[PDB]
RNA sequence: GGCUAAUCCCCCAUGUGGACCCGCCCCUUGGGGUGUGUCCAAAGGGCUUUGCCCGCUUCCGGAUGGGCCCGCGUCCCAUCAGCUAGUUGGUGGGGUAAUGGCCCACCAAGGCGACGACGGGUAGCCGGUCUGAGAGGAUGGCCGGCCACAGGGGCACUGAGACACGGGCCCCACUCCUACGGGAGGCAGCAGUUAGGAAUCUUCCGCAAUGGGCGCAAGCCUGACGGAGCGACGCCGCUUGGAGGAAGAAGCCCUUCGGGGUGUAAACUCCUGAACCCGGGACGAAACCCCCGACGAGGGGACUGACGGUACCGGGGUAAUAGCGCCGGCCAACUCCGUGCCAGCAGCCGCGGUAAUACGGAGGGCGCGAGCGUUACCCGGAUUCACUGGGCGUAAAGGGCGUGUAGGCGGCCUGGGGCGUCCCAUGUGAAAGACCACGGCUCAACCGUGGGGGAGCGUGGGAUACGCUCAGGCUAGACG
């Protein structure tokens, strides 16, 4: 564009959409357990994959995931949201964060434990 | 009433004053007129204490008063001897 | 310095005043080509004799009405009804800025 | 609960009724003075705003006035006066005012 | 903490001798004669042509552990280089020989640079008359380096300084055995050390 | 009409060069004139001269290359690599004498028009003066 | 309703001086001088009272602090295009410290807008800060400067100053008291409670220091402030040992059963001696005050420490926390076992249906290390809004075509101007931050002293090539 219609008109700045609405970005958001569903993922992959759907301090309901290879939670269980998605499930925008509020630790975790969020084995 | 006085400086259990002009009405640490000196009570250096006195002269005779202590630093530094 | 301006007088429509429309130029902060810009200046003209046309000098005064700050200093040269017109027809062209239009 | 100086709004109300007072008085004096030369009354015209005058300098003493206050009274006051008599003349006491 | 475990499992890594040790390290058991390879299961499996982000680490690192500094100091005193007027791989590698701790090693106070670093640390070390017990102190050139006077019976140093007897000390150094005093005369640059090291490598490392 | 009569002479030389033509005309103005001195005191061009042609003043500008060269390809360096406007009609642009380029780490140059006249960066640094920056010059 | 003092209030005087009207002079917006008329002052207290101190009054100037005014700069939407009756100007008033439509009467009919008026959305602004090769983008916590606010809305009073956070009046919401008439209140001060939240501290010490208010002073006040406490929240420094010690133990892992690995790692030997105990023990504090002098200058002298029995120094002295992420590619680190499109992993491509270096454990390894990871958000990479620094035949992208308004752009020669442009000087660009040097805490973080730099803007001087402008000429463009 001539500089003339620079001058005239300028670059638009490109806005960025949140991925995550926490609401206010805040790190974390605590919420209660609506369902507790088991959902199945899309095509070259099958599973039964663990998610809740969650009402939220913000006064949002969305759709959780449920990391680890067992959960506690049900029903009425509060629960901390954490954000990012699970690719293979659709419109599952966030992760609960196990070992916070009603969602304990995964038992019997050896490897990476603070993901997961278990405590440290007494060496037996 | 402008005053000159001491604010504070240097970090925690570490004073530096600079010796300033300013208006009474100032927060101490906020800004000032002018700086005509400096002090460190510690004499952690071989100069713990310099003043300009040409100048302390010059607040002086238009009206500035200073605190007893920025007083005794003046006095030190000869701003009030007449001999 | 009160600040002295130069303009055309494109307003002889009050009393005792004037308007002087004064432009200016400068780069752009950004793309850097010399842009013209122009603002008019409410000024005193007490004795009523400077015309439409006329190209003045404004000059940074006492405050006089609610946005008059400026008196005429002195005339620099008389009639240039070019600016004036130039003035005008932007004015007009405003008659179709909006739901439709006239002509051109 | 009670901290003591509501003393000083006390005091304020005192010298809030002191002040109301001494600016009533100018205001009555001057409107009489200006009323009187109106009429062509010069004599006691000046006479009053002779008084008027001294009220307002007096106020300007203390907190009531003070400064440019008066001396813009003072002047108003002097020129209306003058204004008046001529349109009518003779200034006969010529108190306050320069010949 | 910076490191503190095996290290001779380091000198095997780099493929290179590091001189963790002190003596050791000099006779025929550094482990290097004696399996020099990576430590672990694979150590002896044929090797992989390495990436370029794989050899400026593996620089970066046998640089790092030769000194036995942190990370975190490592990359300051880096980042000073830097900054520094003049040659950041030259000005970076006096820097890192400048600490007090290195100097106390260089000197020959100390067998190793870890026993440096506690020699340092417990004191028996004066800079210019003067206690200091901080291993990441910069000796300026000019600087005396001592062992402390209460602390030269100790029989490690009578020892240390036994061996010192007819060896010289690096050109910008000088050490009198006889007072247990040294004295940094000049920033040491690239060429007075042998490094194993093109620190070329290193401030490539950082670049990224 | 013509709008940039300096960008015209700048291109007419790149693209008489770049099929090796031994000069070429570019009509007549003393800026113009002030430039090509400038070229063929630097080393650019063999030289110019006035000229009429039909009637009318042009500036023939002869032209100057490297030598035959080896290989597939024969043709010769341009001794004229790069030949570029900077200040245009519609962005004009001025340098203060801090900001005046370096070209090509002073194997080029820049060509600025100062109120001391014509100059490349050298004689303008050496000057101690800025101004619009013409072309630059590689 | 009654008594009463004063540095409380008032009246006359004295008028240095000053205020106002009228004239005159210089000056030029309401600055300075001058004449006549008028108007305007004061407060007393302490002493060793025979003279000093503390004050009081008018005036001129200084210093500091402020008000008001102008140029320029200051986010998104044009799916906001027209806005405006105190509106725009005038005369005369009113008001104020003071200009002003600030307010009012009357008169005129204007003012603003595509160079974005009016409307809507968001937002305290700045020094700076983060990021970035830079340009740029993003931000404005703490520290310093300015603004604004003190439950919400209005208003004034008292003052040099407020339209006043811990002052006053009224309306509204809320809490509490209530003899139902009516009253009380305002932590966006320090702490602390409660609620909301992913989340943010002690109802501590001290007036010793610096600073502030009153006082002749002695002194009193000061949740400013100096400190301590709590939290790896950040940064920096430090410890968990150092030297020796096997062709190399046991256990655990891999195995081609020959062996390989963890690994000098351990054990063990020797040395040092964090923690801890004992002893001494701070700087920060010399003024205010006392002495001589002269309540000055000058000289000399003594009191005062919350932090703290702390830092520090001396003596003694124990081998004395390590964790966290990752090892398919990007990306540094591979094997065994379990699982069999399950369970799961996942930032992207992808991995898992029987050999899985991609799941889970283990061995081993890589990276960091009192931390290591995760989520969120900002810049980066993104030259992916392209000024630096991009594009439009077929990838997104030439308007269906013209006519022309505003605007953008403009051939050759000469002259004046010197607006753009360039150069010099000067002022400004506070402090802090950044940069450089030297220094103080054993180092560093942190801090001190000094130096340099700096866009922009003001003022003076200069240059004239280019751009502008005015004046004249040309004919190669254009028209005839
Ligand atoms: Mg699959
Ligand atoms: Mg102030
Ligand atoms: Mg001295
Ligand atoms: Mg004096
Ligand atoms: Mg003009
Ligand atoms: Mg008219
Ligand atoms: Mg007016
Ligand atoms: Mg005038
Ligand atoms: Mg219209
Ligand atoms: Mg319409
Ligand atoms: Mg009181
Ligand atoms: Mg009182
Ligand atoms: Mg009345
Ligand atoms: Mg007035
Ligand atoms: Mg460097
Ligand atoms: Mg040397
Ligand atoms: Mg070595
Ligand atoms: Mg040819
Ligand atoms: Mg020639
Ligand atoms: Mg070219
Ligand atoms: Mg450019
Ligand atoms: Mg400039
Ligand atoms: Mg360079
Ligand atoms: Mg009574
Ligand atoms: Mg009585
Ligand atoms: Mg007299
Ligand atoms: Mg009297
Ligand atoms: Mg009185
Ligand atoms: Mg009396
Ligand atoms: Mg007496
Ligand atoms: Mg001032
Ligand atoms: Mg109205
Ligand atoms: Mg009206
Ligand atoms: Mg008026
Ligand atoms: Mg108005
Ligand atoms: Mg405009
Ligand atoms: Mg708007
Ligand atoms: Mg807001
Ligand atoms: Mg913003
Ligand atoms: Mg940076
Ligand atoms: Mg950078
Ligand atoms: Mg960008
Ligand atoms: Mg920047
Ligand atoms: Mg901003
Ligand atoms: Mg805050
Ligand atoms: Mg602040
Ligand atoms: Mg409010
Ligand atoms: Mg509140
Ligand atoms: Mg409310
Ligand atoms: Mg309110
Ligand atoms: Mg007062
Ligand atoms: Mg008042
Ligand atoms: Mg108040
Ligand atoms: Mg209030
Ligand atoms: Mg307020
Ligand atoms: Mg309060
Ligand atoms: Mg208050
Ligand atoms: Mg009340
Ligand atoms: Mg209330
Ligand atoms: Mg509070
Ligand atoms: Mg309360
Ligand atoms: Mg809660
Ligand atoms: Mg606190
Ligand atoms: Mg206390
Ligand atoms: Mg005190
Ligand atoms: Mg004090
Ligand atoms: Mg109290
Ligand atoms: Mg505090
Ligand atoms: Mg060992
Ligand atoms: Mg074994
Ligand atoms: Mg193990
Ligand atoms: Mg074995
Ligand atoms: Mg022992
Ligand atoms: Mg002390
Ligand atoms: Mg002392
Ligand atoms: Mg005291
Ligand atoms: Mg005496
Ligand atoms: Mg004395
Ligand atoms: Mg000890
Ligand atoms: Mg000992
Ligand atoms: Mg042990
Ligand atoms: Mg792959
Ligand atoms: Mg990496
Ligand atoms: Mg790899
Ligand atoms: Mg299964
Ligand atoms: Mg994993
Ligand atoms: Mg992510
Ligand atoms: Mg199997
Ligand atoms: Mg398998
Ligand atoms: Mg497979
Ligand atoms: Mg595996
Ligand atoms: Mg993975
Ligand atoms: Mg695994
Ligand atoms: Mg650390
Ligand atoms: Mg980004
Ligand atoms: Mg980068
Ligand atoms: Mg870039
Ligand atoms: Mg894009
Ligand atoms: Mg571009
Ligand atoms: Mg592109
Ligand atoms: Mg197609
Ligand atoms: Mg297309
Ligand atoms: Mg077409
Ligand atoms: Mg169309
Ligand atoms: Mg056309
Ligand atoms: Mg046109
Ligand atoms: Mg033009
Ligand atoms: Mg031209
Ligand atoms: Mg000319
Ligand atoms: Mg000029
Ligand atoms: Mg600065
Ligand atoms: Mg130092
Ligand atoms: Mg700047
Ligand atoms: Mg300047
Ligand atoms: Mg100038
Ligand atoms: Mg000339
Ligand atoms: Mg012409
Ligand atoms: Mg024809
Ligand atoms: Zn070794």
């Amino acid at each position: 564009p001539t500089i003339n219609q620079l001058v005239r008109k300028g670059r638009e700045k490109v806005r960025k959409k949140s991925k995550v609405p926490a609401l206010k970005g805040a790190p974390f958001r605590r919420g209660v357990c609506t369902v507790v569903r088991t959902v199945t993922p899309k095509k070259p992959n099958s599973a039964l994959r663990k998610v809740a759907k969650v009402r939220l301090t913000s006064g949002y309901e969305v759709t959780a995931y449920i990391p680890g290879e067992g959960h506690n939670l049900q029903e009425h269980s509060v629960v901390l949201i954490r954000g990012g998605r699970v690719k293979d499930l659709l419109g599952v925008r966030y992760h609960i964060v196990r070992g916070v509020y009603d969602a304990a630790g995964v038992k019997d975790r050896k490897k990476s434990r603070s993901k997961y969020g278990t405590k440290k084995p007494k060496e037996a | 009433m402008v005053k000159i006085r001491l604010a504070r400086f240097g970090s925690k259990h570490n004073p530096h004053y600079r010796i300033v002009v300013t208006d009474a009405r100032r927060k101490r640490d906020g800004k000032y007129i002018e700086k005509i000196g400096y002090y460190d009570p510690r004499k952690t250096t071989p100069d713990w204490l310099k003043v300009d006195v040409e100048r302390a002269r010059y607040w002086l005779s238009v009206g500035a008063q200073p605190t007893d202590t920025a007083r005794r630093l003046l006095r030190q530094a000869g701003v009030f001897r007449q001999e | 310095p009160k600040k002295v301006l130069t303009g055309v007088v494109v307003s002889d429509k009050m009393q005792k005043t004037v308007t002087v429309l004064v432009e200016r130029q400068f780069p752009h902060p950004l793309y850097g080509k010399v842009i013209k810009r122009s603002k008019k200046y409410l000024a005193h003209d007490p004795e009523e004799k400077y015309k439409l046309g006329d190209v003045v000098e404004i000059i940074e005064s006492r405050p006089i009405s609610k946005r008059k700050r400026f008196r005429v200093l002195r005339l620099v040269e008389s009639g240039r009804m070019d600016l004036v017109e130039k003035y005008l027809i932007r004015r007009q062209n405003y008659e179709s800025l909006s739901k439709r239009g006239g002509k051109a | 609960r009670n901290l003591s100086a509501l003393k000083r709004h006390r005091q304020s109300l005192k010298r809030r009724l002191r002040n109301k007072a001494k600016k009533s008085a100018i205001k009555t004096l001057s409107k009489k003075a200006i009323q009187l030369a109106q009429e062509g009354k010069a004599e006691e015209a000046l006479k009053i705003m002779r008084k008027a005058e001294s009220l307002i300098d007096k106020a300007a003493k203390g907190s009531t006035l003070h400064k440019n206050a008066a001396a813009r009274r003072k002047s108003r006051l002097m020129r209306k006066v003058r204004q008046l008599l001529e349109a009518a003349g003779a200034p006969l006491i010529g108190g306050g005012l320069s010949a | 903490g910076r490191y503190i475990g095996p290290v001779c499992r380091l000198c095997r890594r780099e493929g290179v001798k590091l001189y963790l040790k002190g003596e050791r390290c000099y006779s025929p058991k550094c482990a290097m004669e004696r399996r020099p390879y990576p430590p672990g299961q694979h150590g002896q499996k044929r090797a992989r042509r390495p990436s370029d982000y794989a050899v400026r680490l593996r620089e970066k690192q046998k640089l790092r552990r030769i000194y036995g500094i942190s990370e975190r100091q490592f990359r300051n005193l880096f980042e000073e280089a830097s900054k520094k007027k003049g040659v950041t791989g030259s000005v970076f590698l006096g820097l890192l020989e400048s600490r007090l701790d290195n100097v106390v090693y260089r000197l020959g106070f100390a067998v190793s640079r870890r026993q440096a670093r506690q020699l340092v640390r417990h004191g028996h070390i004066t800079v210019n008359g003067r206690r200091v017990d901080l291993p990441s102190y910069r000796v300026r050139p000019g600087d005396e380096i001592a062992v402390a006077e209460k602390s030269r019976n100790l029989e490690l140093i009578r020892q240390n300084l036994e061996a010192m007897k007819g060896r010289k000390v690096g050109p910008w150094l000088s050490l009198d055995v006889e007072g247990m005093k040294g004295k940094f005369l000049r920033l040491p640059d690239r060429e007075d050390l042998a490094l194993p090291v093109n620190e070329q490598l290193v401030i490539e490392f950082y670049s990224r | 009409m013509l709008t940039d009569p300096i960008a015209d002479m700048l291109t007419r030389i790149r693209n008489a060069t770049r099929v090796y033509k031994e000069s070429t005309d570019v009509p007549a103005s003393r800026f113009k004139e002030e430039i090509l001195r400038i070229l063929a005191r630097e080393g650019f061009i063999k030289g110019y001269e006035r000229v009429d042609v039909d009637g009318k003043p042009y500036l023939r500008v002869y032209l100057k290359y490297g030598p035959r060269r080896q290989g597939p390809d024969p043709r010769p360096e341009q001794v004229i690599h790069h030949i570029r406007r900077i200040s245009k009609p519609g962005r004009r642009v001025y340098v203060g004498v801090k900001e005046i380029p370096r070209v090509r780490r002073g194997l080029g140059i820049a060509i600025l028009s100062t109120s001391k006249g014509v100059l490349t960066d050298r004689e303008a640094r050496k000057l101690g003066v800025g101004g619009e920056l013409i072309c630059e010059v590689w």
